[PDB]
């Protein structure tokens, strides 16, 4: 019960209860951002180097937490790592505490649906490891440009 | 391809990668002499700090 002239409620008058320092302000984010309960979040641990698997699953079809556009198109730029089973997977790795791979992935998806979410996004296009790539289709477009009607 | 995987052989689809082996480094010796301090980090296992008995 000391007290002294540099004590935590004379340098701040405002707040100084017990209480105060431990309140739960959930009103100030009510959007909760990805939520986890709804996540499937599995750790595949390895050891020889150490790398922690984090695993991340959600139906995209099922997931209501995003609204329809995001669902639609967070399911056209990402269809490499979609599942058959209508799954989204997210991988991480780096780290050796499960902590910051699930840090990663959390932050992967946010980024999925940031990036998803901005309608101004041009997705643009590198020229340079895209160049041949741009030719081949071109010289096989001109293959594809013999006109018969077949069948 | 991934609608013919699924949808005919009833098959999960397979992804391969391509994988170049990992870069020769010589033995390491107890005294590298004459060798920049990024030596020390070639031999590297992983990079985190191990505080072993801390």
């Amino acid at each position: 019960e000391f007290q002294s002239i540099y004590s935590l409620d004379k340098l701040y008058p405002e707040s100084r209860g017990s209480d105060t320092a431990w309140r739960l302000p959930d009103d100030a984010k009510q959007a909760n951002d990805i939520p986890v309960d709804r996540l499937t979040i599995s750790y595949c641990r390895s050891s020889g180097k150490v790398n922690s698997k984090a695993e991340v699953r959600f139906h995209l079809a099922s997931a209501d937490w995003i609204a329809e556009p995001v669902r639609l198109k967070l399911a056209v730029k990402h269809k490499n790592r979609i599942n058959r089973s209508g799954e989204l997977i997210l991988t991480s790795e780096c780290s050796r505490y499960q902590f910051r791979n699930l840090a990663d992935c959390l932050q992967k998806l946010r980024d999925m649906i940031a990036e998803a979410s901005q309608p101004x996004x041009x997705x643009x296009x590198x020229x340079x490891x895209l160049r041949r790539s741009r030719i081949e289709n071109m010289n096989r477009e001109r293959l594809r440009k013999k006109r018969i009607s077949s069948a | 391809v991934t609608r013919v995987f699924h949808q005919l052989l009833d098959m999960r689809e397979p992804v391969f990668e391509f994988v170049r082996p990992p870069p020769y480094h010589p033995k390491q010796k107890r005294f590298p002499h004459r060798q920049p301090l990024r030596y020390l980090d070639r031999y590297r296992d992983s990079h985190e700090p191990t505080y072993g008995i801390y």
